[PDB]
C-alpha cells in the first residue's frame, strides 16, 4: 500500500521532516508550562 | 507463526499431515522471534522503567501509571511465547 | 509522551530487524562482493513487505485501544485528558514516520545463548501443549 509510493517521495520527505525537526523543535522552547492540567470545576 | 505455515513448507502441511514438519516450522518463527522481541520487550520496558523510579515532583502519579505496565510487559511477552504458539499448533490440528 | 517513548523506537526497529536478516539472505543466495545502491534498496524495501502491516496496524491498536480513556468524566478526566493525548499524537507520529522517513533513512544510513535458555523449553512446551495451556490458566 503506502509503504510503495512512500520510496518515490524520498528527498523532499527528509526537508519535510528538516522543517518540521526545526519547527517542531521552536514550537517546545515556547510552550507554556504548569503542574497540572486545570482540573477544577 | 503465519507466515512459517504459509511459506514452502506452508505447502506440506496443508497438503499432508507432517507434525515435525509443522514444529520445524513453528522452531525458526520461534528464534525469529527472540530477535526482533526481546529487543521490542526491552526497549519498552528500558524506556519505561525511568519513570517507575518515583523521586522528584509528579513522579507518584507517573510511577503509579507505569508499574502496572512494566510488570504486565514481564509476564505478556514471558508467557505469550509459549501461549501462542501451543495454542497456534493446536488450532491447525482442528480445521486438520 | 514519557510513557510513549518506548514504543516509537518500537516502531522502527521491528521493522529494521526484518531488514537485518532480509539483508544476511540475499547475502547467502547471491555473491558477496557485488553490489549497487538499488540492490541494497529493493532488500530493505522487502523488508518492509511482511511486518509492514503487522507493526503500523498494532500501533494502530495502541493508540485506539486507548481511546476509551477519554471518556473520564470531570476532574479525573481533566487530569488523564491531556496524557492520553500525547500518548496518542507520540504514537500517531512515529507511525506516520516509520511509513514516510523510517524505512527511507535506515536503507540510506550473544543472541546464541539467550536462543539456548528458551528453545529447550520451547520444544517442551510442545508436549501435550495443552499442559502448558492448563498452566497458563491457574496464572
Amino acid at each position: 500500500w503506502i509503504i510503495r509510493r512512500s520510496v518515490a517521495n524520498r528527498f523532499l520527505v527528509l526537508m519535510g521532516a528538516l522543517f518540521l525537526s526545526i519547527w517542531g523543535t521552536w514550537t517546545i522552547i515556547n510552550t507554556p508550562v504548569d503542574a497540572l492540567p486545570d482540573l477544577s470545576d | 507463526l503465519r507466515h512459517a505455515i504459509e511459506a514452502v513448507p506452508s505447502l506440506n502441511n496443508p497438503q499432508t499431515f507432517s507434525e515435525q514438519k509443522l514444529d520445524e516450522a513453528l522452531y525458526h518463527g520461534a528464534v525469529l522471534r527472540v530477535r526482533p522481541k526481546a529487543m521490542t520487550v526491552a526497549v519498552i520496558i528500558a524506556g519505561l522503567l525511568p519513570i517507575l523510579w518515583g523521586t522528584g515532583a509528579g513522579s507518584e502519579v507517573m510511577s503509579r501509571i507505569a508499574a502496572p505496565m512494566i510488570g504486565g510487559m514481564i509476564t505478556a511477552p514471558l508467557l505469550s511465547l509459549f501461549i501462542i504458539p501451543a495454542a497456534y499448533k493446536l488450532m491447525w490440528l482442528h480445521r486438520h | 509522551i514519557a510513557i510513549a517513548v518506548g514504543a516509537m523506537v518500537d516502531a522502527a526497529i521491528v521493522m529494521i530487524e526484518n531488514a537485518h536478516k532480509r539483508l544476511e539472505e540475499w547475502q547467502h543466495q547471491h555473491p558477496d562482493a557485488t553490489l549497487d545502491n538499488k540492490t541494497r534498496w529493493q532488500v530493505i524495501t522487502d523488508a518492509s513487505v511482511e511486518v509492514g502491516p503487522a507493526l503500523f496496524i498494532s500501533l494502530l491498536i495502541i493508540t485506539l485501544s486507548f481511546i476509551p480513556i477519554f471518556t473520564l468524566e470531570g476532574q479525573e478526566g481533566r487530569l488523564f485528558g491531556p496524557l492520553a493525548f500525547t500518548k496518542t499524537y507520540a504514537m500517531a507520529g512515529a507511525a506516520l514516520l516509520a511509513i514516510v522517513v523510517i524505512p527511507i533513512l535506515m536503507g540510506y544510513w550473544l543472541n546464541r545463548f539467550l536462543i539456548r535458555v528458551y528453545h529447550p523449553l520451547l520444544l517442551k512446551v510442545l508436549h501435550w501443549p495443552k499442559t502448558t495451556l492448563l498452566v497458563a490458566a491457574l496464572s
